[PDB]
Order: C-alpha cells, then sequence, then structure tokens
C-alpha cells in the first residue's frame, strides 16, 4: 500500500481521485485527512455529506472540497486553487462504524507555475 | 537503511566558496522536502536554508540569503548547497537533513552527521525559558519554549547528544516520532510549549531545541543545556 504522487501547479485546482468498490463499500462515508506524520495524526480536512444516501452533494471545508459517486465507486478531491502549504501526505478513508479503513495514501505536490 | 552522507567541508578564507554535498539513499529523494542546518561551536541550531522536490520553491534564512544557493539533482539523489562570499559568521557545523512529507507543518526526521565549515584567517521567533537547567537521574524536567505570535501546534523537539548529529523525539507539538521511547512527551498550543520527561535516563543528558513550523523559515530556539544538578 504505497504512495500515489498528484502534483499541481500552484494557483490552480488540483483533483484527487480515489476509486473504490462501490459493493465492498456500500453504505461507508469517506473522509479526507491531512497526515503530518508517521505516527500521525490524519486530522480530517472534509468527509462527504452525513447521510450516505446524498454522497453526490459537494461538502466544501476551506478550500478543500469532496465528492462521492456511490454507484461508480469513484471519490474525488478537490484542492481548489492550491497552496505551497498544502503539500503533505494525505489519506483517502473509507468509515465504518468507529473503524476507518484506508482507500489511497497522496502525496501532494506543489509546482511554482511548471 | 537511511544514510544521509554529507561531504565538502573545510577551511576556507573569507570570501571563498565551497560546495556542500549531501548524498541520500533509502528513501525516495524526489517525494521529501530538504533543508539544511548549521550549528556555530559551541552554540545552538541556526535553521538555514530549505528546497522543494520539484526545486521551484527555495527558502533561505535573512542571514544567508543572497549568498547560499540551495538545489537539488533527484536524479542522483545529492543535496547540494553552494556557499558564496563566506563571512566569518558562516562559521559552524552543517547538518544534512530531510523533511516528513510536506514543508510547512512537517518536521525533521533524518539528519546527517554532519561537516565542518571553518572560515580561517512572517518572521517569528522561538525563545526558550530554561537556557541552563539542571536535573538529576529520575526528577522530573520541564522544558518551555515560547514563540514570538501564533504558530497553531507544529512545533518539533530535538535532542542533540554532544558530539553527534540530532535527533527528532517530538514532532507536531505532542507526536512522539517512531523510535523514541515513552518517555518524552509534548504538549502545548498557539504561543506557550512544553517538553516534559516523566524519569531522567543517563543517555538523557542532552541539548534540547524547539523549532516552529508554520511559516517557511522554521527557526530553532536558543537551545536548553540539561545535565546533572
Ligand atoms: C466541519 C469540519 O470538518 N471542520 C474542520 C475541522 O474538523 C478541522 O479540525 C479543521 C482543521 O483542518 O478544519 C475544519
Amino acid at each position: 500500500h504505497n504512495t500515489t504522487v498528484f502534483q499541481g501547479v500552484a494557483g490552480q485546482s488540483l483533483q484527487v481521485s480515489c476509486p473504490y468498490d462501490s459493493m465492498k463499500h456500500w453504505g461507508r462515508r469517506k473522509a479526507w485527512c491531512r497526515q503530518l506524520g508517521e505516527k500521525g495524526p490524519c486530522q480530517r480536512v472534509v468527509s462527504t455529506h452525513n447521510l450516505w444516501l446524498l454522497s453526490f452533494l459537494r461538502r466544501w471545508n476551506g478550500s478543500t472540497a469532496i465528492t462521492d459517486d456511490t454507484l461508480g465507486g469513484t471519490l474525488t478531491i478537490t484542492l481548489r486553487n492550491l497552496q505551497p502549504h498544502d503539500a503533505g501526505l494525505y489519506q483517502c478513508q473509507s468509515l465504518h462504524g468507529s473503524e476507518a479503513d484506508t482507500l489511497r495514501k497522496v502525496l501532494v505536490e506543489v509546482l511554482a507555475d511548471g | 537503511e537511511v544514510q544521509l552522507l554529507e561531504s565538502g567541508g573545510g577551511l576556507v578564507q573569507p570570501g571563498g566558496s565551497l560546495r556542500l554535498s549531501c548524498a541520500a539513499s533509502g528513501f525516495t529523494f524526489s517525494y521529501y522536502y530538504m533543508g539544511w542546518v548549521r550549528q556555530a561551536p559551541g552554540k545552538g541550531l541556526e535553521w538555514v536554508s530549505g528546497i522543494s522536490p520539484s526545486s521551484g520553491y527555495t527558502y533561505y534564512a535573512d542571514s544567508v540569503k543572497g549568498r547560499f544557493t540551495i538545489s537539488r539533482d533527484n536524479s542522483k539523489n545529492t543535496l547540494y548547497l553552494q556557499m558564496n562570499s563566506l563571512r566569518a559568521e558562516d562559521t559552524a557545523v552543517y547538518y544534512c537533513a530531510r523533511y516528513y512529507y510536506g514543508y510547512y507543518y512537517s518536521h525533521m526526521d533524518y539528519w546527517g552527521q554532519g561537516t565542518l565549515v571553518t572560515v580561517s584567517s512572517s518572521d517569528i521567533q522561538m525563545t526558550q525559558s530554561p537556557s541552563s537547567l539542571s536535573a538529576s537521574v529520575g526528577d522530573r524536567v520541564t522544558i518551555t519554549c515560547r514563540a514570538s505570535q501564533s504558530i497553531s501546534s507544529y512545533l518539533n523537539w530535538y535532542q542533540q547528544k554532544p558530539g553527534k548529529a540530532p535527533k527528532l523525539l517530538i514532532y507536531a507539538a505532542s507526536s512522539l516520532q517512531s523510535g523514541v521511547p515513552s518517555r518524552f512527551s509534548g504538549s502545548g498550543s498557539g504561543t506557550d510549549f512544553t517538553l516534559t520527561i516523566s524519569s531522567l535516563q543517563p543517555e538523557d543528558f542532552a541539548t534540547y531545541y524547539c523549532q516552529q513550523s508554520r511559516s517557511g523559515l522554521h527557526t530553532f530556539g536558543q537551545g536548553t543545556k540539561l545535565e546533572i544538578k
């Protein structure tokens, strides 16, 4: 379960896609947290809609937007207006009850206008 | 395993030029931010420069801006630091350090043993209240660290044994780095932070520094000498 690098030019919107099994994660909410170290924490930046049936509705939180496709099985994260302080390790999480499974490790790179 | 091998140090006259080289192995060098930290002989740590994986972002300190030039070659896994117009103020032991994923809000988890350079013939300050602290084995020591402005909960604590490279203990205000024993603990938010050791050990007698990590200049603290009472 290694990392996938997503790089985007600073000042533009970065789209991070997280595919998953729509059958396995049926009825599970999704979250996008920022990992600051090897021992955590993965501070939740944004999560999907509180009602899983409305996962298609965009849930904004600062400059990070999240949207989920429960049928097609695709979690889309949007880092609107990239900033150099947004670079780091993140996680795509699938929430079920009290536990949380990791879907994909994402490394956000910021390019200075390459 | 991870190795940060430094080279390119020695003696130089004022106004000379040197090129510090830091060969890296064990980690994907094109993923992490890199940075240089020098330490004057018998003084505290000073953050020098930093660089982005794509080399598009170069952060320099005020004392070395314009004269130093940080660079990297991801194809050869090497970090460079071109030093020009070397004044007598630059006499220090330069350390090569790698940042964990990210730069802002991140921490230096791996350091090089350091190379010696001897010149022969959004600005926040960090102040540690106990400059010289003396305690015995088993005492309860609590070192503090005050910031000039709000730095949220992004502060790091480093332990530097006399004659070796500094090691990372606490990062992100209160997170314990992998490998650090459970005796160390951190706390604090905003502008006041504390480093607490429950019971001291024979290997805990060293120097401890606090480093802020919210702006582009990750300045260190003045230091705290911790020896036997």
